[PDB]
């Protein structure tokens, strides 16, 4: 039952590697086109299988590939790089349903992943970003059963509509049922409202309004 | 270079409470982890909870989860263990180590490097 | 003038397809030893070169293969299911593809693939041809409307199956003079029905779903 | 691996034909049966096809939704049922079979088996 912490700074990727290696046993050859500098930030303390998984969301984020050619490992190149991965434990809601909601602000150079048996948040991203995507886990985190309705934009640019909504959530200007949510998904031009079924229904309304 | 102390422990019944203090002589800048280490007498020495001092990030074990909190105050160079509802399992002789790693096993003791003497936590029946 | 390509394989040899590729790209691959396989394309929809190759990477990803340009030259590797995969290229004809590809995930399974080509508004599913038939019945029903805004109902102690059953079976009893097409689709996998339809139709619908959660 | 054509004609603009392409002897080997249309001064082009294991069209864009490609492979002729007929619709069109898998399909290279001609007419 060995749990591991990986914490880095703009260390070197050799450095991440040599780790992975101390930790999982497993050798790797890296190839001499393997270079640059990772942030690690481990929340969770992680099981061997758990560590792999994150090396493997690591390499995937820079841009390498592991290789098992004749039972040897190899790590290859494919084809902002002060990218950030963290580790982020998930209490009371089951990862693999929190996935969907927050694919849509994990960007194309980003990664997401889940670790199950850890029930844990594998993201890659800009720290500025990670810090929006942890507030938004633990939102999201509280309610029960997240059941959503997802709102197609025809006329509106969903970041628009999702900072008005969100904005329109607050004393100056009220939106009439709160404690719901708003997760736009920019790669579609949609919004994935969540929350109670009474004030979710409310927000629905909001969007539509702007579709005019 | 850095030298540990530590105090805050004693005789308490069960369900009681301590809160362990753990001084760091020199400068943590050289140290990314203060973990809190327990022997017991017949114990191996097991790790409880650890401190990533960069970004005050906690770890526990799952037998003093929900009960013990660690934290740190980078300015008067300490770090605290809260320890709740505690049992009679939980006597021990408390240790607090420094580790000079990016990367270890927070409740493995082979991962620290400076240590301190010890504070003695005995809870009764 | 852009060349289109119309890729048709029934238990074609994988460095068959390969070949193809190479023959449509105009890029060289080095296969690794250890690529093997039989495969089976089916292209309801002619190719630009560009979307060939998101088929060819589909294909790839299906059979567990990665491209790694190594020095400037592309190799085939394997990386970390049933016997026989088809991958079918599906033309969707009023609706948007990155629409659709949300609500045709569920269906799709873990071993499974599916990726849009927006620049063809072509769906790429690998699955076995049964399902593959099931999922495309699914597509043809959502293409025929004009918005894709759908309710997903998590179901705590209701069986998805049964409500979804049930669900379209009020719906197939009785609908009313105006036209308000309502679909359910019930993801198994993780228990939930995604409800679609107008906005009105849906809400009343999900309520009813509610009911028979228990 | 011969190929014989039928139904060409001459028609007023918005009319419709139906053009016939029987064939006779290697038929097993063949996996597509098109249709191309060498007008008179125009380059040889494409309109059709049709994947005849599994009866797949494929139509060029100029003449989507409005022709119509179809088989019968028990009778084992093509058919090409011309619908809402332009005056640029007006050609020599050809009836091709190709042995590969693979193939840009309004392309004529692509084809091996082929066919003499029927003449259509729009006015």
């Amino acid at each position: 039952e060995a749990h591991w912490t990986i914490n880095l700074k703009d260390a070197d990727i050799r450095e991440f590697i040599d780790q992975i290696s101390e930790i999982t046993g497993e050798t790797f050859v890296v190839d001499p086109r393997v270079k640059g500098q990772v942030s690690v930030v481990s929340k969770a303390q992680l099981s061997l299988s758990e560590v792999y998984q994150l090396f493997l969301s690591v390499m995937s984020t820079h841009g390498f590939t592991v290789v098992a050619q004749g039972d040897q490992a190899r790590i290859v190149p494919n084809a902002p790089d002060r990218l950030e991965t963290r580790v982020i434990q998930v209490q009371q809601s089951p990862v693999s349903e929190l996935i969907p909601l927050i694919r849509p602000l994990v960007p194309q150079y980003g990664h997401l992943a889940a670790v199950p048996s850890a029930n844990a948040l594998i993201i890659s991203d800009r720290s500025a970003n990670i810090a929006r995507i942890e507030d938004v886990i633990r939102q999201l985190d509280q309610k029960g059963s997240h059941d959503y309705s997802v709102i197609n934009l025809r006329y509106g640019w969903v970041m628009d509509a999702a900072e008005v909504l969100n904005n329109a959530m607050s004393r100056g200007q009220a939106k009439g049922a709160a404690g719901a949510q708003v997760i736009a998904d920019a790669r579609t031009n949609r919004l994935i409202i969540l929350g109670p079924p009474q004030a979710r229904a409310k927000l629905v309304q909001l969007a539509q309004s702007l579709d005019t | 270079q850095v030298q540990l102390v530590e105090s805050g422990g004693g005789s308490v019944q069960a369900g009681g409470s301590l809160r362990l203090s753990c001084a760091a002589s020199g400068n943590t800048d050289s140290s990314y982890y203060m973990g809190w280490f327990r022997q017991g007498p017949g114990k191996e020495r097991e790790g409880v909870a650890s401190i990533y001092i960069r970004a005050g990030i906690p770890y526990y074990t799952d037998s003093v989860k929900g009960r013990f909190t660690i934290s740190q105050d980078n300015a008067k160079n300490t770090i605290y263990l809260q320890m709740n509802s505690l049992k009679p399992e939980d006597t021990a002789m408390y240790f607090c180590a420094g580790s000079v790693r990016t990367t270890i096993q927070p409740f493995k003791g082979n991962y620290y490097n400076y240590w301190g003497r010890g504070t003695q936590v005995t809870v009764s029946s």
